[PDB]
């Protein structure tokens, strides 16, 4: 009746796990996503193809997150070891007009450091945060000096995110999605084909999301197990929410050598009365938007419910704090101050915020940094364009649920864009029965 | 797609035959496969030959080949059959067919067929 | 352009094969990365061809074979596969198959070899 | 020898296409970068393969198409090219249609291998 | 299995080629070592497949050619070569003209492709 026949190029695809490679239009980004992107990239749109998507076992995801911490490693590779700095400090309490909301936070310090002649020493003074220094027994160390050596980033290296675009190798396509209401999990019925992503800006945060992109028709949460109080929940907003975050304070940068060839930075002398470094979100825009939120949570726990916001449980000062790079320093807010609501069926919010240079990036233990002191004042605006929310536990109850915003993981803040896109591999043989037969 | 068959029935032992044959539902001018077959008392079926309606190349029976010629037509839809050493053994009925035979699917389309007498 | 035909049935994709083969050859450890993915990509192109040698159908993008089509493998219309199914979906289909098929197929071709050793022209 | 014909006429540097052809195969930093280049050989080496498997050539020197000749690409006479040019020079007199001419040979291929899906013999 | 034919008769062990040409494809020192171990794996490949292409033999696993048997390579009965001797045997009691061979095979597809240009379809 009917033969096989062989067909190559049939255009037919699986699901693989692939090395991806990146692209781009002093910076670290830039040096390393050194291949150019193409103007005007198209996209294949495929007519009738239903494909299914699952954002929580999204491996570009994973890769994007390991990549990440290699350039972190390699550009402070060939930077000043401060290993010398690990000595006994002499500090005071900084007490020189320094307002009541920042009382104890300086330390001024002193100690007798090396120079580039081994037998030589100068006595140094410079001053600290509090959280960079712990108590011998005053006496004062560097807060690193018991687990791990510390490297001071170069200052003449921008870590500064941009927009990056991961691209495919030959024989392996990327799939988009886009569904309007997608929500990372099923089947989806509008896709195309593209070679890269769109470009993604590696903003690194914990408790809110900066300058991502944005839902277009609605606010839209996505989560892995929505009833599982183990899993967090993450939250695409439609409208950005700008907050101005500054350092007010003229802060002026010294240097030292501290041997042949390498040079040490440390804050001299701060000019000014002593203020908090704090951030400002509108109060009104605020509030809408997390009514919003509020709405779509009620979707999935119930419209009689009462839906509570609170602040974070507890916790190490990178978990509990919204944490972000502000002009290159980095600054740890209180958001007690926003999650603060019941909602039961001008102005501007003030966060608090804290300063530290020493620094255990990544969720390690060791392999410290130490971040250059920036002279000036420092001030920056960013883009609220979502959340990470977690749910208290809880039970049945009072059904009164809480939301608080959650710790998470770096890569909770990589899957929040990469959910739209998926990594095939093309498998170009395939048989089907045919009237033909080998002809002689 | 119909198949319709014409032209004359009545043909002298010195003249041509000429038969044009009308298709509907599809074009000539797409397709392959548009045949001549006959039916006589002595031989149930004889094939005579077929066209490329998309090249214009033919292909005859070679026992008829030598004195037979098949055209095409496009503009109306129609095809013909040129005979010219008609002799009293090419009296039969004549059938227009059209015959698709692919990889992927086999069919036939016959008209009803017309009679010559020679 | 690359895939499009994806939701297209078999038959109508079938009709642009070209375009699915002619984009399959297109700091140390990003460097090893890269030629790890480069020599794959090698690698699988030719066990491809590596196969399509050995059934007999070296240069082709459609070959004709003489294994026959077993009714447990699939059962349905000729039309039905080649007009209402595309190739994603006959794919999931006959997945559990594959790889009798390509047995079969290597068996075939050996048999083709040993006629050919006959000289009194295979008849 | 290898490129001894390249001061050659087209018609007399045919004849020597072999031996070009068998000339195209033959500390981490410097490690690296000795894969990169074996590596990148490899690939060109596939690519013009594939080409001439998709246009329908494959184990030829020479392969004759059915693509004509536009005198829009090159207005000369076949002695002319043949006799009194080299292939350096031919190559320059074209390099304008070398995308177009490619594209040419491929559609030329899909047509015929559409043609074989005839059983009609299509006369 | 693969070699299983190794203590065979020539012509018994021509029986089962396949599934001998199937085998042949599949801490930065390390990583180092594994990347030359298949660039070079892929390189042999292609090497062999490249001498096919040249001799005309190209996706076949037995080729008939137009190059006569020297008497001087090696001087046996017909049966007592394929019946007697394995390829091991043979591979030792010809490799001194392993490179004389290969050379006639070349001039021989030159020769013949010489001889398709001629257009009156006669050798
Ligand atoms: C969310 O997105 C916003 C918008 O993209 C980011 O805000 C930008 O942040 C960068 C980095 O901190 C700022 O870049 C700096 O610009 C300074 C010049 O400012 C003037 O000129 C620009 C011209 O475009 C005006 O827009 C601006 O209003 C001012 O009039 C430079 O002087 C800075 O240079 C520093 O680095 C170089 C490195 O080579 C050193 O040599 C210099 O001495 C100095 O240290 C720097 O380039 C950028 O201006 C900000 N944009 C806006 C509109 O304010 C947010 O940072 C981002 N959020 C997060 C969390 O990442
Ligand atoms: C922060 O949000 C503002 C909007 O509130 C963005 O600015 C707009 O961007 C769109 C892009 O399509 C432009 O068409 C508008 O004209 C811009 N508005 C204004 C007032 O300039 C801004 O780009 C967002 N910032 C970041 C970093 O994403
Ligand atoms: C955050 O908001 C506060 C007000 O709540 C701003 O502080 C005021 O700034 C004006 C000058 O524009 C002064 O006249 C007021 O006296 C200040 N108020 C207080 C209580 O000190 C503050 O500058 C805003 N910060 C940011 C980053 O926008
Ligand atoms: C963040 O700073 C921007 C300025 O960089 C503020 O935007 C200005 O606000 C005034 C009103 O106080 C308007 O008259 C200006 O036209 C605005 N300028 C621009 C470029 O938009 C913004 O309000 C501040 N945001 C917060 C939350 O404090
Ligand atoms: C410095 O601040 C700490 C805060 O715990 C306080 O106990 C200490 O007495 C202060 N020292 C001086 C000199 O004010
Ligand atoms: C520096 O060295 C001198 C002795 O030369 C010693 O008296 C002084 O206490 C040391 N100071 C510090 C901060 O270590
Ligand atoms: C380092 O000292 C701090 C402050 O006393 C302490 O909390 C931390 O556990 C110590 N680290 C190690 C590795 O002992
Ligand atoms: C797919 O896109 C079309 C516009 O081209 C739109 O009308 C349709 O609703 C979209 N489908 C889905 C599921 O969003
Ligand atoms: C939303 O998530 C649920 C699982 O909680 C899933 O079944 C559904 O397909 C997802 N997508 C949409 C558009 O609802
Ligand atoms: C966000 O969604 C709400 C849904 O109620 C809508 O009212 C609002 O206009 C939307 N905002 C934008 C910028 O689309
Ligand atoms: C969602 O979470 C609940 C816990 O409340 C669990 O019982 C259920 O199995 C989870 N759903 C899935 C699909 O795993
Ligand atoms: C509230 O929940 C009910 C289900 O009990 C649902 O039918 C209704 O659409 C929801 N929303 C509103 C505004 O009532
Ligand atoms: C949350 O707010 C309470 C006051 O209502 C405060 O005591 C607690 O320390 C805050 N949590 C964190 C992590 O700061
Ligand atoms: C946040 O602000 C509240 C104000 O009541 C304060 O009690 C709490 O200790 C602050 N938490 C942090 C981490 O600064
Ligand atoms: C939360 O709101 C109440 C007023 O309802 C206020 O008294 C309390 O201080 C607020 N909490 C924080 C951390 O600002
Ligand atoms: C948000 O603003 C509205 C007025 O538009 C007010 O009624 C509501 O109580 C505010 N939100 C909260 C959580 O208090
Ligand atoms: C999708 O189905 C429609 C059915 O009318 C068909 O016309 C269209 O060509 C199909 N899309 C593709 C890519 O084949
Ligand atoms: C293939 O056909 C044979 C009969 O020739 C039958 O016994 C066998 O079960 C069929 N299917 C498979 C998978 O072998
Ligand atoms: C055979 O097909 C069934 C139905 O699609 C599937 O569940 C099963 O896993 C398949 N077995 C193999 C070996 O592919
Ligand atoms: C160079 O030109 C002369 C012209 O007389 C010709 O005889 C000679 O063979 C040419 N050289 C080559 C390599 O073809
Ligand atoms: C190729 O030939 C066509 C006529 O068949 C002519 O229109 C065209 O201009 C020629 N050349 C190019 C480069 O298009
Ligand atoms: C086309 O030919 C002209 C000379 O006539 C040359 O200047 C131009 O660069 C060529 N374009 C291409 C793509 O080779
Ligand atoms: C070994 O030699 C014996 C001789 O009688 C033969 O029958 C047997 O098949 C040979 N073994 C192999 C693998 O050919
Ligand atoms: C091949 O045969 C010829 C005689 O026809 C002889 O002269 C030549 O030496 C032989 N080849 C070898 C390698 O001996
Ligand atoms: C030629 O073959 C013989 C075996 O017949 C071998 O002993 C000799 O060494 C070979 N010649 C060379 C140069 O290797």
């Amino acid at each position: 009746n009917l033969w096989v026949t062989v067909y190559y190029g049939v255009p037919v695809w699986k699901d693989a796990e692939t090395t991806l490679f990146c692209a781009s239009d002093h910076n670290v980004w830039a040096t390393h996503c050194c291949v150019p992107t193409d103007p005007n990239p198209q996209e294949i749109h495929l007519e009738n193809v239903t494909e299914e998507f699952n954002m929580w076992k999204n491996n570009m995801v994973e890769q994007m997150h390991t990549d990440i911490i290699s350039l972190w490693d390699q550009s402070l590779k060939p930077c000043v070891k401060l290993t010398p700095l690990c000595v006994t400090l002499q500090c005071t309490n900084v007490t020189n007009n320094i307002t009541d909301d920042m009382r104890g936070e300086l330390k001024n310090c002193s100690f007798n450091m090396t120079t580039e002649l081994r037998d030589k020493k100068q006595k140094v003074y410079s001053l600290f945060y509090r959280l960079d220094v712990v108590q011998i027994n005053k006496e004062y160390r560097l807060i690193n000096c018991n687990t791990s050596a510390i490297t001071q980033a170069c200052p003449k290296v921008s870590f500064e995110p941009i927009p990056i675009h991961y691209c495919a190798p030959a024989g392996f396509a990327i799939l988009k999605c886009k569904d309007k209401k997608f929500n990372g999990t099923g089947p989806c019925t509008n896709v195309s084909t593209v070679q890269c992503t769109h470009g993604i800006k590696p903003v690194v945060s914990t408790q809110l999301l900066l300058n991502g992109s944005l839902a277009e028709e609605e606010v839209i949460i996505r989560s892995e197990n929505i009833t599982n109080n183990a899993k967090n929940i993450l939250v695409q907003l439609n409208e950005s929410v700008q907050i101005n975050c500054t350092r007010p304070n003229n802060n002026t940068v010294k240097s030292i050598r501290i041997g042949p060839g390498q040079w040490f930075y440390y804050t001299g002398d701060i000019i000014g009365d002593i203020r908090q470094a704090h951030c400002n979100v509108s109060k009104a825009t605020w509030n809408e938007t997390l009514g919003k939120v509020v709405k779509q949570l009620r979707k999935h726990f119930g419209n009689n419910t009462i839906i509570r916001f609170a602040n974070s449980s507890g916790g190490d000062l990178e978990v509990t704090t919204h944490s972000f790079n502000c002009g290159g320093e980095f600054f740890y807010c209180n958001t007690s101050g926003l999650f603060n609501s019941t909602w039961i069926s001008n102005d501007s919010i003030t966060l608090p915020c804290r300063i530290k240079q020493i620094i255990n990036m990544w969720q390690r233990i060791g392999q410290a940094m130490y971040a250059p002191p920036i002279q000036g004042v420092i001030r920056c605006v960013s883009n609220i364009t979502g959340l990470i929310l977690t749910r208290d536990g809880g039970s049945t109850n009072s059904t009164t649920e809480t939301f608080r915003p959650g710790g998470g993981d770096m890569r909770d803040n990589w899957r929040s864009e990469l959910y739209k896109y998926k990594v095939v591999k093309i498998e170009p043989l395939g048989v089907a029965p045919t009237r033909c037969k080998r002809r002689v | 797609v119909q198949l319709v068959e014409s032209g004359p029935g009545l043909v002298r032992p010195s003249e041509t035959l000429s038969l044009t044959c009308a298709v509907s539902g599809d074009s000539i001018s797409t397709n392959n496969g548009w045949s001549w077959i006959r039916q006589t008392p002595g031989k149930g079926l004889e094939w005579i030959g077929y066209i490329n309606g998309r090249s214009g190349s033919t292909r005859y029976n070679p026992s008829l080949q030598s004195r037979v010629t098949i055209s095409t037509d496009t503009s109306g839809n129609q095809f013909s059959l040129k005979v010219n050493s008609v002799t009293a053994a090419d009296t039969a009925k004549y059938y227009c067919a059209f015959f698709w035979s692919t990889y992927y699917k086999r069919f036939d389309v016959w008209g009803p067929g017309v009679r010559v007498t020679v | 352009g690359f895939l499009g035909a994806a939701g297209s049935t078999m038959g109508a994709a079938s009709m642009t094969l070209t375009v699915q083969a002619r984009n399959l050859l297109s700091d140390t450890h990003w460097g090893i990365k890269q030629l790890q993915a480069r020599v794959l990509a090698v690698e699988h192109y030719l066990r491809d061809q590596q196969l399509l040698g050995i059934w007999g159908c070296s240069g082709k993008l459609i070959c004709c074979t003489n294994v026959p089509w077993n009714s447990s493998w699939s059962n349905r219309n000729l039309s039905e596969i080649w007009d209402n199914m595309t190739w994603l979906q006959w794919d999931k289909e006959i997945s559990n198959y594959t790889q009798i098929i390509y047995g079969l197929l290597e068996e075939s071709q050996n048999q083709q070899e040993k006629n050919e050793q006959d000289l009194l022209e295979l008849d």
